[PDB]
């Protein structure tokens, strides 16, 4: 599970809170046009806190002024909401408790 | 570095189905001549696909997401019920080496508001049996339309067209019949028709009001 992934789940508040205990590096090709798109469309408060309990470091707290200009910040926009993959962990609903399993990469939503 | 429909096909012929398909889901896979058409005609026709981020709903193996993968997408994600499905799918994007996919466990039908306009396309081969009256393919449409904020790409029985287009009209969305379709179940499969082809669908793209 990727960190775009997870946002999309969580996305409307409450978002679905992360946990793993199996997060690998996958390569994805640096597309800079898909990642200055998707940066208006993060939820960055789930981001951040997502980010934060996967341990990952120097995290964006929002988009920079001209993104869109700044490969810098496009790459690590890209490594973080798509490199960053959870293997094995947990989804948890805020409101209920209930925990969600991620396993072999796939959230199991079903009840 | 385009891909022709021949070329198309050819890889989505690669793409592994069913092991033990279960009945009562409708775990049948989009042959690579219809999913290649459709999917050809997503991106070069209306440009759909590439740096978007598209989502398969009821993505089984996985026929209609690792050609969607291949055509650009940004982001890929598969939904389907169905463990057994998501395993052969995981399978295949991890031999395509494709990583502009994920996948998600969950019943389309008891999707939360959580992924509203969160995908700009929206890409299906849905189960068509009734469930309460309706019919599952309506159900998926529904929440489709809710998902993305550009288009949705569905197939729906041609007999029943009159129904779509009175949903879409209620629904007060554009509505477009690109294709009528003609293809067979699986050979393996136990009730086909006899006086003529098992499914007649219409490949449908679903689009919003400026
Ligand atoms: C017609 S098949 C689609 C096959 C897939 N597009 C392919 O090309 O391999 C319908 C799929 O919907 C899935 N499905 C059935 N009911 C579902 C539901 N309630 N929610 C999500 N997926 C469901 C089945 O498991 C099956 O994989």
């Amino acid at each position: 599970m990727k960190l775009l992934t997870h946002n999309l789940l969580s996305s409307h508040g409450f978002p679905l809170r992360l946990q793993a205990t199996e997060v690998r590096i996958c390569p994805v090709e640096f597309n800079p046009n898909f990642v200055a798109r998707m940066i208006p469309k993060v939820e960055w408060s789930a981001f951040l806190e997502a980010a934060d309990n996967l341990r990952l470091i120097q995290v964006p707290k929002g988009p920079v002024e001209g993104y869109e200009e700044n490969e810098e910040f496009l790459r690590t926009m890209h490594h973080l909401l798509l490199e960053v993959e959870v293997i094995e962990g947990t989804l948890q609903c805020p409101e209920s408790g209930r925990m969600f399993p991620i396993s072999r990469g796939i959230p199991n939503m079903l009840l | 570095k385009k891909v022709r429909l021949k070329e198309l096909e050819s890889r989505l012929q690669q793409v592994d189905g069913f092991e033990k398909p279960k009945l009562l889901l409708e775990q049948y896979p989009t042959r690579p001549h219809i999913a290649a058409c459709m999917l050809y005609t997503i991106h070069n026709t209306y440009d759909d696909i590439e740096n978007k981020v598209v989502a398969d709903l009821g993505c089984g193996c996985g026929v209609l997401s690792i050609g969607t993968a291949m055509l650009g997408a940004g982001l890929c994600v598969g939904f389907d019920i169905d463990e057994d499905a998501l395993e052969i799918f995981n399978r295949n994007a991890e031999e395509f080496e494709l990583t502009n996919i994920d996948m998600v466990q969950c019943d389309v039908c008891l999707l939360s508001n959580r992924m509203s306009k969160s995908f700009d396309t929206v890409i299906m081969n849905p189960p068509f049996g009734t469930k309460n009256n309706k019919g599952t393919d309506m159900a998926f449409l529904k929440t489709a339309l809710e998902m993305a904020r550009t288009a949705v790409y569905s197939l729906h029985k041609s007999s029943t067209r009159e129904h779509v287009q009175k949903k879409a009209a209620e629904w007060k969305i554009k509505i477009d019949i690109i294709a009528e379709l003609r293809y067979d179940l699986p050979a393996s499969y136990k009730f086909h028709k006899k006086k003529s082809v098992d499914i007649e669908v219409d490949l449908i793209r679903f689009s919003f009001h400026h």
